[PDB]
């Protein structure tokens, strides 16, 4: 209805005659596909100096809260997340540590040949190792593949 | 001791071994001028083939979005293929890549690079030196393209550089507007008004916000796609002069087809091109870094300046200390020992023990074929401490 | 030094209302400053072929920017402030003759010497899809002194355009010719390197 | 043993460059473990032994 | 908007680039001008506080803002401390498929996105496609000419 | 502001960087009055004053 | 005070002693912002709330 | 905005500090609802509406 010009006769030239007005997208130049199904992809860029693992965890939690209030027929999936490769690799080292400790215990139980004897060193292993974690928190040193 | 030295000569030098990330990132770039519709058809086809593959769990595609530039190009498109769990899949990530490459890259004839995912462009990866050739002189990007293609050929002939590539492209098709200023003035038309008309029709113009959903959303004015669909579109557009007469845009303005670069890249305030290189298996990344430098120096020396980014800058400017550190560590050990022993002569016995463990490690490593990665370098240090204990206890 | 810069900046904005309006248009700038001049480097043409404006404009473009990227260097500046400019020397007499005000000259430069915005031909949404999307590239800004002379002030009622050349003399020349530098009795541009704090 | 072991570890940690940082976290973590283990060996193990 | 790359390199990129040429602890800068957009990532020496770095750049770009063209100024010249790297991509997809993609983008942008940039550690959260609701006035130049 | 002293209209592209375009009268600003008399401004009535 | 002006129906007056601490929730009350995402007019929002 | 409300045209310097120059109408002419019939704006045709 906006009137660009008022003619000599009392007729108002309006946008509707010259153009067609509708509510669309500001840009039509990019789309997103997830598994062929159309989808809107949101890319998260880490703030410089921020831990990747912590950030990803926070995003996933906020996604779950949002999902509860999602309109029917809307679902969220996090297809690509670098963190996953880190979590798994870190976990693998943790598994190695448990396995290593168990194997060491067996070698010790062979050499000591007495049940209790083997325990004495056993108890020492986690006290020392866990004290190390406390120290690296004081230093501010972070858990990483190399520390683990 | 001679064996240890020899093994160090042969053992390849590397930073961190590659582990299958579990996700392959494929960059698909259709021809330079290709429009978005062609780009999407291309990716849907890849996606359909991808779901057929039992190996790939899911696929996310960002169409029209180039990863490296982080800019929207109609021709570019990036698809991430999320592979299955390491246990769930019998194929390594690289084996999966081969099947995919054979299936469509040869056939679809659409540029596609299958790369791994790097958390950090340089730290995560190894050797992917991405040096910039920043021109000092002011020359046409076309000339730069030529010049940087010569250096690319020389890089190919260099003995140990791999997959050397330049991201610069000066092929994209662009219409060059020729502005007849005299004609325009004859028609009594301001130049700002002219372009405001063209920005309004061929382009998108943001006038003001409108209120929807308790938010402000822009109001954009653009011509119907059909009018701006082809060239000569100027003939249809009309701009009123100071006089009531409407003047066709075509009269004062001419569009001629030219080739230019869509992405103008500048590094350190100088127009620049991105030469991306990888070290051939025969050479260490460093050697590769200095090899490319001499290729650039030989063919781009007069006007272009070599510059380095990422890991490469860190390596070149590292001037790292601590070479003496290792010797110092041993000297420290020598002294703390000669105070425990109270005899200057005996710590020598424990230090002599240390090469034996080093020998065993740099032996197994050169046997398997493992390079001297940080892992080996570090692991070394624990073997040196453990050997010490065996030695100190016995000598005491 | 940095905390101080933050406190000062926060206080300029807390008192934005108290500031005069003209000051608001060109924002107040808070910058860490260093008074110390670590060194004075003077670039001098031995051939005496290069004129001072040229030497100054070689420094700014090349020599200066790299020195400002040297760590520990505070603002590095050449004293002359002789940057290249397309000075348009108006001739009041001619202007009166041809009946043109300076304002008309200024307006003409604003419209003629500018790079405007042009869209992309063959872009979505389109009913009939075209194989290629073609950008439109335009060069409005005039690189040459002669082009500036060519700018048309007005038609003149005979199809014979009036031009900046008719009422002025355009030439490349420094923005401020006020200051010069001497090294041992020889022309030079003096570049002062301030030391960054800490 | 602890002094000799930490003696080798500390210079390696002080190595310059980002590789130095990667080798600093590992070098010092080992150092912390050996010092702590020593104290544990001195006090905790005999008691329980 | 609506501008050729070179134009964006000259008018928009260089003034900004020269303003931040002397920022403290700047190792190197790279600017990428594309038809419509300019991105300039300033890299800093390792160990430079990320927050301080941004504050410097923000202070420096302020002078350059005026020299910028009006359209560029109206739109947001933004200094965010986020790397161009993508930690993770989340995709929201319509299962009923009842919704149109413009609608789906307009739901994520308005609700899902804003709660993401708030999450600590997400420097930037960008949706792909720029499909925000816009009034579009589709001009027909034949009708404009007829009605003068 | 234009005749007496330098006026900065817009930038130009010479040598890869943007430089200023400055407009100023030439030598007609040496005398105090002469200048005031020489310069003519157009009125709304299109007559120079 | 409350009883002097309770009579007046022209001034709505509440007399409160100054808070013990500058920022407080002596009540322990909850503050909830009922955001509206439908872009409704505030008058409509009032009714809904 | 000029008559019924306050319009800040520019700044006048007083006592060494720039104060504001505001333009508003007399309070009688904005006291009631029919205030609008007093105000008149000139058309392009130079006729007061």
């Amino acid at each position: 209805n906006i009137i660009l010009r008022v003619n000599e006769d009392k007729s108002f030239l309006r946008i509707k005659d010259v153009a067609k007005v509708e509510i669309g997208a500001e840009q039509y130049n990019s789309t997103g596909r997830l598994n062929t199904s159309a989808a809107v992809p949101i890319i998260i860029n880490l703030q410089s100096g921020a831990n990747a693992v912590n950030t990803a965890k926070l995003i996933n939690e906020k996604m779950q809260e949002l999902s509860k209030n999602f309109p029917q027929g809307l679902k969220y999936q996090i297809p690509y997340d670098t963190t996953i490769f880190v979590k798994a690799s870190i976990k693998e080292v943790i598994k190695t540590f448990v396995e290593a400790l168990a194997l060491v215990l067996v070698v010790m139980y062979l050499f000591l040949k007495n049940f209790k004897s083997t325990i004495i060193p056993m108890i020492a292993v986690p006290v020392s190792l866990l004290g190390t974690f406390a120290v690296l928190y004081v230093l501010g040193f972070s858990i990483n593949l190399l520390t683990l | 001791i001679g064996f240890i030295a020899y093994l160090f000569k042969i053992v390849p030098s590397s930073l961190v071994p590659s582990e299958d990330q579990g996700v392959i990132m494929s960059i698909i770039n259709l021809p330079s001028g290709s429009s978005i519709h062609r780009t999407i058809e291309e990716v849907d086809t890849i996606n359909k083939n991808a779901t057929q593959m039992k190996e790939i769990s899911s696929s996310v595609s960002l169409i029209g979005f180039d990863l490296f530039t982080s800019s929207l190009k109609e021709n570019a498109a990036a698809v991430f293929f999320i592979l299955k769990d390491w246990s769930q899949r019998e194929a390594s990530s690289d084996q999966i890549i081969a099947q995919l490459f054979g299936q469509y890259a040869a056939d679809r004839n659409a540029l596609s690079y299958f790369l791994n995912l790097p958390p950090i462009p340089g730290l995560s990866l190894t050797g992917g030196f991405e040096m910039y050739a920043q021109n000092k002189s002011g020359k046409d990007y076309d000339a730069i393209q030529q010049d940087v293609n010569k250096m690319l050929e020389l890089a190919r002939t260099r003995k140990e550089l791999a997959n050397v590539r330049t991201t610069l492209d000066t092929s994209f098709p662009q219409y060059k507007l020729i502005i007849d200023r005299d004609k325009m003035k004859y028609y009594n038309l301001n130049m700002q008004d002219v372009f405001n008309t063209i920005s309004a029709t061929i382009g998108t113009y943001y006038v003001n916000d409108f209120p929807m959903l308790g938010k402000n959303f822009q109001v954009n004015i653009r011509a119907l796609g059909d009018f701006r669909n082809t060239q000569d579109a100027l003939k249809n557009i009309y701009i009123r002069s100071s006089d009531n007469k409407m003047i066709p845009l075509n009269s004062f303005l001419t569009l001629v087809r030219s080739a230019g670069p869509d992405d103008v890249k500048r590094f350190n305030l100088f127009p620049a091109a991105l030469i991306q290189g990888d070290p051939a298996p025969g050479y260490t990344s460093g050697q590769a870094i200095d090899a490319i430098a001499e290729v650039a120096k030989q063919s781009l020396g007069d006007e272009y300046s070599i510059a380095w980014s990422g890991s490469a800058y860190q390596e070149v400017s590292s001037k790292g200390a601590g070479a003496y550190a290792f010797v110092l560590g041993m000297i420290f050990v020598f002294l703390i020992l000669a105070a425990q022993y109270e005899r200057w002569l005996m710590p020598l016995a424990v230090i002599t023990a240390v090469p034996f463990a080093v020998f065993g490690s740099i032996l197994l490593v050169a046997l398997r074929g493992f390079d001297n990665d940080i892992y080996f370098q570090t692991g070394l240090l624990l073997l040196i401490g453990l050997s010490a204990k065996n030695a100190i206890l016995i000598i005491e | 030094p940095d905390q101080a810069a933050i406190d000062v900046n926060n206080r300029i904005s807390a008192a934005t209302a108290k500031l005069p309006e003209a000051v608001k248009k060109l924002g107040v700038t808070v910058r860490k400053s260093s008074s110390t001049i670590l060194e004075v480097v003077s670039v001098y043409s031995e051939d005496s072929s290069m004129n001072d404006i040229d030497i100054y404009n070689y420094v700014s473009l090349n020599i200066l920017d790299e020195l400002k990227r040297i760590p520990g260097v505070g603002d590095a500046s050449a004293i002359g402030n002789k940057n290249y400019s397309m000075r348009i020397w108006l001739e009041p007499d001619l202007l009166n003759k041809f009946g043109v005000t300076a304002n008309d000259v200024i307006n003409a430069v604003n419209d003629q010497n500018a790079q405007y915005a042009t869209g992309k031909i063959g872009e979505e949404p389109v009913v009939n899809k075209s194989p290629q999307v073609i950008s439109i590239t335009m060069q409005g800004r005039l690189q040459t002194p002669q082009e500036f002379e060519n700018i048309i002030l007005r038609v003149n009622e005979d199809k014979s355009f009036l031009r900046i050349k008719d009422v002025a003399k355009v030439e490349i020349g420094a923005e401020q010719y006020n200051s010069t530098g001497r090294l041992n009795t020889s022309a030079a541009v003096p570049i002062i390197i301030n030391l960054q704090s800490g | 043993i602890v002094l000799v072991l930490c003696a080798v570890f500390i210079p390696v940690s002080f190595i310059s460059g980002f590789v130095g940082e990667i080798q600093r976290q590992f070098a010092l973590t080992l150092a912390i473990s050996v010092a702590i283990s020593g104290f544990v060996a001195l006090t905790l193990t005999p008691s329980l032994s | 908007t609506g501008a050729d790359a070179q134009t964006i390199a000259s008018t928009v990129a260089t003034p900004i680039e020269d303003a931040i040429n002397g920022v403290d602890n700047m190792i190197y800068m790279d600017s990428t001008s594309s038809p419509g957009q300019m991105k300039l990532t300033v890299y800093f020496n390792i160990g430079t506080d990320p927050d301080q770095a941004a504050i410097d750049v923000n202070n420096r770009i302020s002078a350059a803002t005026a020299k910028l063209p009006e359209a560029v100024k109206k739109l947001g010249v933004t200094v965010r401390k986020s790397s161009s790297t993508i930690l993770e991509v989340v995709s929201v997809y319509s299962e009923d498929s009842s919704m149109n993609d413009i609608d789906i983008y307009n739901y994520v942008s308005l609700n899902i996105l804003d709660e993401l940039k708030r999450i600590p550690g997400v420097g930037d959260a960008s949706a792909i496609g720029n499909k925000n609701y816009s009034m579009r006035i589709w001009l027909e130049p034949d009708l404009l000419n007829k009605f003068g």
